[PDB]
């Protein structure tokens, strides 16, 4: 599941970061972090979905989660 | 010929730095997700879009945690990141 | 001494240049037209100025005030053959003359650095029915930076480190020298370990050590469910579990219950930090030791006068505690991060030692408080003891009213 | 002048809480700017709530998920616990 | 948590130090005034 | 040594650091800027200096921790502007 | 009328005393003017934003409660001023 967010990949966002050489522990590392600030995210996008009396988490819901945790995205809602 | 080490590393900085593609696959990705969300709240379903803003969001959020990580790298005097860079980046941000 | 005879001259007869010898660890100078030698162990420093187009030279020795912090102390050199005696102190020139002056003062630059240990009793070696010994063993601190494997055995007085599975040298141990025998286990521990701990440190590979360490690892981590895996491990360690255990009893026979060995208290345990890393403090009978990763530090209770807890406060999971002993040169350590789960253990256990002790939250010096209490061991029992760290008035702090 | 000041209730809660202890008017002053502070992010939240999901009127629900939202993880428990509690016992007052 | 600061402190009045020291050490409530300042409230030991 | 206690010290004390007088007129020669004949409030002028105190000291927290991430026990200047930026 | 040396009115004993209270055990010597700076912009910031708030009050004094404001919009707000 988490383990699916590669060693490629983890390179691949890393060299997009700048980095040139990468270590091993970086990987499951980030992995972690991934995981931590997802689970941040999904709680308030769920809680937000709970309160709309919907079954489904709307991207709107998610602009809104995003929103109110200040790491704001623009172009997938209104 | 044979590459030096670090030129082919340069390159994809360049590279990905050029796009503006998604790093993460999409599906493995999303079953990452969906594995999150049956904490909350099981048997969730999720529109697609707000999928796709989830993964930018947390790619954007990588990305710039990588940047905070190389720059703890450089002022530790060391090229290559380790975890130590990690932990201080985030320590730092708060 | 510098030189001996007259035949014995400097480089040059004319020494025009202030000259810088080598051979004889010592330099001459001509204070104003006629020579004197000094030594660079009478030596302290050198210092320079330039200032518009004139230079000045200072060049300051050993002496009271100068090689040592404080007048009327005890020092090797100046003050052991005699303490109230003429000596010289620091010396000025000025050579803006000559372009020979930069090249000397580099020369005293490293001249003042450019130039170790108590012999034990020769350990007997006897090959005897009884014979202790055991293989993958490796000893810390090592010979050199690679990690040396070998065997150890036990003689009738001292310890021998037998090295020819790797290189044939031999390392000497002392029974009076050795201190405290201490053994620790794998419960809970990345390593298998017998810790002793000398009191005339020894002479070895490169260094000057005095802790001594033989252990073997417990590591599991590969970087190459099943439980075969998990079998094969369990056997390997309580296996030579009970091959530790047993040869532990052989030595305890050897020493015919002199050298005793003390059992771990993993109970009394916490994750402590005396030597600025994560480290899982284990009380033992006699002796407190922290004895899982490096470096590796071991304090003596015997020496211990009383222990005082410092940063007392809720909401600190972690504070500090003081180790005020009977001999104060040696210098203080400080356990930190000490859980706050774990205080009735401590306490529990110092009452066990019969060792008062104090909580409290102010701060002094150690270092003042060293040098009074060397100066004289009883001005602060004449001050007030140790009951001065119990605030009785600090300040005042109130406020008018709250009512609406 | 009239001021409004939750102090005068905040010092009922602050015997029940612990009779004995008293407090500073430099602390009581931290508390009504911090009941103050959690009220408007909460209303905020709930009127944000309301416009969102298209209510026109900010209800016990609304006040209940700005509470699941702004409170980390164990006070929003208790809180919610609390006060689905008082809403109860007002209601089947 | 200010009072059973207090008491540690052996002050029976509750003061601005209490009122910081119990936000910052209780995780859960500093994470609901992470980004506030308590006045006068200082630092905790470390 | 005394270094090592002087952390511990000041640590407890709620008192601010700044002296009061000179910040005073430091606001005052900010306020002139954006507009003169301000009359400050004394409340307000202890409000901003609080708040100064807070920030710079959590600035020397990340500062240490660049530090002993460096394997350097001082606070060096790029430990300063890589704080800030890392904060952003 | 004027004033010069303000920031410098930060003393290095008071820059060290805050660093020894945020923890820190050796300092550079070039750390004071650039903490010093830090704490201008950081000035500039709340006290532009305060004076807004004034200026909308038509009001010529600058009162702790539009400080208590401009804290907050910066989003490091202050108990224990005003409300």
């Amino acid at each position: 599941n988490i383990q699916g967010i590669t060693k490629p990949a983890i390179r691949r966002l890393a060299r997009r970061g700048g980095v040139k050489r990468i270590s091993g522990l970086i990987y499951e590392e980030t992995r972690g972090v991934l995981k931590v600030f997802l689970e941040n995210v999904i709680r308030d996008a769920v809680t937000y979905t709970e309160h709309a009396k919907r079954k489904t988490v709307t991207a709107m819901d998610v602009v809104y989660a995003l929103k109110r945790q200040g790491r704001t995205l623009y172009g997938f809602g209104g | 010929h044979r590459y030096r080490p670090g030129t082919v590393a340069l390159r994809e900085i360049r590279r990905y730095q050029k796009s503006t593609e998604l790093l993460i696959r999409k599906l493995p990705f999303q079953r990452l997700v969906r594995e999150i969300a049956q904490d909350f709240k099981t048997d969730l379903r999720f529109q697609s879009s707000a999928v796709m803003a989830l993964q930018e969001a947390s790619e954007a959020y990588l990305v710039a945690l990588f940047e905070d990580t190389n720059l703890c790298a450089i002022h530790a005097k060391r090229v290559t990141i380790m975890p130590k860079d990690i932990q201080l980046a985030r320590r730092i941000r708060g | 001494e510098s030189y001996v005879r007259d035949s014995q001259l400097p480089t040059n007869i004319r020494d025009l240049r202030i000259h810088v010898d080598w051979k004889s660890q010592t330099i001459i100078l001509p204070i104003y037209g006629r020579p004197v030698p000094f030594h660079i162990n009478s030596y302290k420093n050198g210092s320079k100025n330039e200032e518009g187009e004139y230079t000045y030279l200072r060049l300051n020795f050993n002496s009271p005030g100068s090689s040592g912090g404080i007048s009327k102390k005890v020092e090797e050199l100046p003050y052991e053959e005699s303490a109230d005696n003429q000596f010289v102190r620091s010396i000025t020139l000025r050579s803006k003359d000559g372009d020979r002056m930069s090249e000397t003062f580099k020369q005293i630059a490293d001249l003042k650095k450019e130039a170790d240990v108590v012999q034990q009793d020769k350990l007997i070696e006897n090959k005897t029915g009884r014979t202790k010994r055991l293989d993958q063993i490796f000893v810390r601190p090592n010979p050199d930076t690679k990690r040396v494997p070998s065997t150890v055995f036990i003689h009738e007085n001292g310890i021998r480190f037998q090295s020819p599975l790797r290189t044939d040298s031999r390392i000497d141990i002392l029974f009076s020298n050795i201190k405290n025998l201490i053994f620790q286990s794998c419960k809970g521990e990345l390593i298998v370990v017998i810790h002793i701990h000398l009191k005339n440190p020894i002479l070895m590979g490169k260094k000057k050590i005095q802790d001594v360490q033989f252990y073997r690892e417990a590591s599991d981590m590969s970087v190459d469910d099943e439980l075969e895996q998990e079998q094969e491990e369990r056997r390997k360690r309580a296996a030579l579990d009970k091959e530790f255990k047993y040869f532990a009893d052989a030595i305890a026979e050897a020493s015919n219950g002199l050298l005793t060995v003390e059992n771990t208290f993993r109970d009394l345990g916490f994750q402590g930090v005396p030597n600025r890393s994560a480290v899982f403090c284990m009380p033992t009978t006699d002796c407190l030791v922290q004895l899982i990763e490096p470096p590796f530090l071991v304090i003596n209770l015997e020496e211990v006068e009383i222990c005082i807890l410092e940063r007392v406060q809720f909401g600190l999971k972690n504070f500090d505690m003081v180790f005020v002993y009977k001999d104060f040169n040696k210098p203080v350590t400080h356990i930190n991060t000490v859980p706050i789960e774990s205080l009735d253990f401590l306490k529990q256990w110092l009452t066990d030692m019969d060792i008062p002790y104090t909580v409290s939250t102010i701060n002094l010096n150690w270092a003042t408080i060293m040098k009074s209490l060397q100066d004289d061991p009883y001005q602060f029992f004449l001050d007030g003891g140790w009951n001065f760290l119990a605030t009785g008035s600090d300040d005042e702090a109130s406020d008018e009213s709250e009512e609406e | 002048t009239r001021k409004e000041s939750y102090a005068i209730y905040v010092y009922k809660v602050l015997k029940q809480v612990h009779p004995d202890t008293g407090i500073s008017s430099k602390a009581m002053s931290i508390m009504n700017s911090f009941v103050n502070d959690v009220f408007e992010r909460i209303a905020g939240e709930a009127s944000r709530l309301a416009h969102y999901n298209k209510r026109s009127t900010i209800t016990s629900r609304e006040i209940q998920t700005a509470v699941r939202l702004l409170l980390p993880g164990e006070l929003a428990k208790h809180a919610v616990s609390e006060g689905t509690k008082a809403v109860t016992k007002y209601t089947s007052a | 948590l200010a009072g059973n600061a207090a008491r540690d402190n052996k002050k029976t009045r509750i003061i601005p130090r209490h009122l910081q020291l119990a936000v910052r050490n209780d995780e859960e409530l500093n994470k609901l005034l992470g980004r506030v300042t308590i006045a006068q409230g200082g630092v905790l030991p470390n």
